[PDB]
RNA sequence: UAAGGUGAUAUGAACCGUUAUAACCGGCGAUUUCCGAAUGGGGAAACCCAGUGUGUUUCGACACACUAUCAUUAACUGAAUCCAUAGGUUAAUGAGGCGAACCGGGGGAACUGAAACAUCUAAGUACCCCGAGGAAAAGAAAUCAACCGAGAUUCCCCCAGUAGCGGCGAGCGAACGGGGAGCAGCCCAGAGCCUGAAUCAGUGUGUGUGUUAGUGGAAGCGUCUGGAAAGGCGCGCGAUACAGGGUGACAGCCCCGUACACAAAAAUGCACAUGCUGUGAGCUCGAUGAGUAGGGCGGGACACGUGGUAUCCUGUCUGAAUAUGGGGGGACCAUCCUCCAAGGCUAAAUACUCCUGACUGACCGAUAGUGAACCAGUACCGUGAGGGAAAGGCGAAAAGAAC
RNA sequence: AGGACCGAACCGACUAAUGUUGAAAAAUUAGCGGAUGACUUGUGGCUGGGGGUGAAAGGCCAAUCAAACCGGGAGAUAGCU
RNA sequence: GCUCGCCGGAAGACCAAGGGUUCCUGUCCAACGUUAAUCGGGGCAGGGUGAGUCGACCCCUAAGGCGAGGCCGAAAGGCGUAGUCGAUGGGAAACAGGUUAAUAUUCCUGUACUUGGUGUUACUGCGAAGGGGGGACGGAGAAGGCUAUGUUGGCCGGGCG
RNA sequence: UACGGUGCUGAAGCAACAAAUGCCCUGCUUCCAGGAAAAGCCUCUAAGCAUCAGGUAACAUCAAAUCGUACCCCAAACCG
């Protein structure tokens, strides 16, 4: 699976559809690239996988306000 | 004459086997499957 | 040891065994080639009653 | 220890064999029952525990299947071990 | 609770008896070989082979108690490389496998109808997958209406074969809202005042009453027939008890029972009262969420098909306002009402069965009813998934075959 | 030396005959032939459904196959029987 | 019991897969072997399966399967580097005498040897999950030195019709 | 003892020649299609270690887990 590590966006159900009147299903599927993130709380770089949409976000707000609160338990990272 | 099926309790152990059949999600399901209609034995090579 | 103590070391009573059965049901089915007894169906009297010795080798009390 | 004495639980009542008891189980070599582990190195150990003579041979081996037991079910006496004992200088157990 | 028992074919010896483990049962709590999650590693239906640590001895091989994986917590160690950390080790928790049916999410048809076919219908069915609770799911509004107002959701009868959609075909098919079942709402964006006040769960108890081991409870005798009656007859008597079942042909009066009535080692449900722990009744004033709503482009879910197509998810780029602000009201605009997102949670009224209990059938009776009442998913067929029988009822009683 | 001449073991299908409700789910009897190869073979694996395998017949894929076999949608549909 | 016949590279001897009480004595003759059955791999009992060295295990591992950490995938499932199974391969351990109704490189006899410990005697650097030699791999032909195998004679015992 | 089986004893026990599909052979020689790995084994050193342990020749003496084991077989014991 294609996830984005730091927002959890995975692929969604869906069909491609055009101009026809058969309709055919696509299953859309992400673009996924890694980032590499400073924890200041550990002093130490991270890799994490990341996506359109959701590489938008982590930027906005801030790592401070979105990396160093992502661990649900730890997650080995 | 020659026949398709040779008596081997080696390649039946290997194909329809206790052990074999339930290392696979298919075999462990013909043995649940088994035990659905009350087959009294999941293996016939021992 | 004896059952008016309290919290001794529940390991003695695995010579308890080696007293009453390991020396005992053998010789009581082995009687017989010496012309003694010859009867078969004695073993109750090592059945169902040493299993009490082995409840109180597997007690926790002094332990 | 070496060597404890609680593991000489072994052995069970006398046996028969054409090959010894019906001319030495008397004078030298007696046939006696086990468990399903005949236990091969202490059967001569539950011996001179017991009878307090010394052995010179010991075998055990297993007696597999022999069919009919009952006159309307299926029986057998399948897998089951004896043992085999020899005795040094010692005469009647 | 109880005197006949030690399961049955099964008898006998032996053995408890009848007296403080006889058998039988309720509570809780040990014991639980090997395969098997299987947890050292290997593997094969019940098998194979190692390591760590300690001890023992002819220091010829014994034999404890321990070693999995993943995520997290701690402690020591530690590579490139100092410090560090990957890596290594040790202790602890969590998960693992199983169990009937229900249930959220994922993958997703064809047939069928359109007397013909692709859109539409059929169907998010069929089948497969993931995952989980005693229910799952939903919720008290940037929702729904229509100037009247509603004020959670689900389930039921309806609204309605109407609106809307629709090769303007075949047909799919609402909402608003009524009658009903069933009624718990709150917090964060933030502080004080009030005082631990309402309400719910958990836990030490109490009381009332069930559940899991129970024993008491009224009346029928004679006579005849027959090998034998629960029958005929004489009539007699009980019934808050004329229910099954059992006993040798029809049992209200023979047995286990029924109506009616209790009793308590331990475990435990319901309801009344209470302590404790956690939550905290009431008052008052702030304050109202910016990478996500819009916007272009494209799908998904909408009863709703590409249409003049709103809304809510959602792929992608892009990204906002402040009261002469913002979302929505099924094109769009204004006016106007209503809500105000961009934070989190929710009663069971509903769903269901292996199981526990009560009730029931105008149910069948050995080819019936399940294929299967019977040592049947056995025999038997196929390499295999998967197919698949024959076969019940001597008698009241074993008295069952001597002589 | 040999994709060489004949030829046991080994292999094997071409003609002929017998068999054909058989001994038989393809054999038997006789002969011609393959036998250092582009071969054959003991033992264990690997290749699957519009997929395999084929010096390639739509042949072979456990007797089945212009699409295997079992179980399901499925008691689908039949202006007909 | 005497006699005959056929097979004799099998119609014989040994090993294995696969099956599974079949072995032997002791009896039984309903059913079975499409019969007779006194036989029997049939009925029903009783007896029988003796190993340090034999086949397996050991230790390594080919084809292939599994597969961590890691990756691909809703997922069933799968890729691939360690690791772990696995030989059809490479690696320690017994021969030929005669015995039992039925067993045997399994017994008893004689003789032999590998593994492990301990004692004896002389000489002594042993050693990685590393380094070297080996293990170790095709097809065919042709030299040398032989041995099972077999007869003659020698030698032995028997015979002389 | 039992002419009943079950033991004891015991003659000669050689080389001349041909050699099988078997050895020396994982050979030698030749060849183009140029033909598994690893461990045991032997040997090198690191690590570590000492009249040890390990390495070699000759010996005495004690010990040696477990699986398998009955029977058939070009076939009445496999399969048809």
């Amino acid at each position: 699976s294609r996830v984005c590590q730091v927002t959890g966006k995975r692929p969604v159900t869906g069909n491609n559809r055009s101009h026809a009147l058969n309709a055919t299903k696509r299953r859309f599927l992400p673009n996924l690239h890694s980032h590499r993130f400073w924890v200041e709380s550990e002093k130490r770089f991270v890799t994490l996988r990341v996506s359109a949409k959701g590489m938008r976000v982590i930027d906005k707000k801030g790592i401070d306000t979105v990396l160093a609160e992502l661990r649900a338990r730890g997650e080995k990272y | 004459m020659k026949r398709t099926f040779q008596p081997s309790v080696l390649k039946r152990n290997r194909s329809h086997g206790f052990r074999a059949r339930m290392a696979t999600k298919n075999g462990r399901q013909v043995l649940a499957r088994r035990r659905a209609k009350g087959r009294a034995r999941l293996t016939v090579s021992k | 040891m004896k059952a008016k103590e309290l919290r001794e070391k529940s390991v003695e009573e695995l010579n308890t065994e080696l007293l009453n059965l390991l020396r005992e049901q053998f010789n009581l089915r082995m009687q017989a080639a010496s012309g003694q007894l010859q009867q078969s169906h004695l073993l109750k009297q090592v059945r169902r009653d040493v299993a009490r010795v082995k409840t109180l080798l597997n007690e926790k009390a002094g332990a | 220890m070496i060597r404890e004495e609680r593991l000489l639980k072994v052995l069970r009542a006398p046996h028969v064999s054409e090959k010894a008891s019906t001319a030495m189980e008397k004078s030298n070599t007696i046939v006696l029952k086990v468990a399903k582990d005949a236990t091969k190195a202490e059967i001569k150990a539950a011996v001179q525990k017991l009878f307090e003579v010394e052995v010179e041979v010991v075998n055990t081996l297993v007696v597999k299947g022999k069919v009919k037991r009952h006159g309307q079910r299926i029986g057998r006496r399948s897998d089951w071990k004896k043992a085999y004992v020899t005795l040094k200088e010692g005469q009647n157990l």
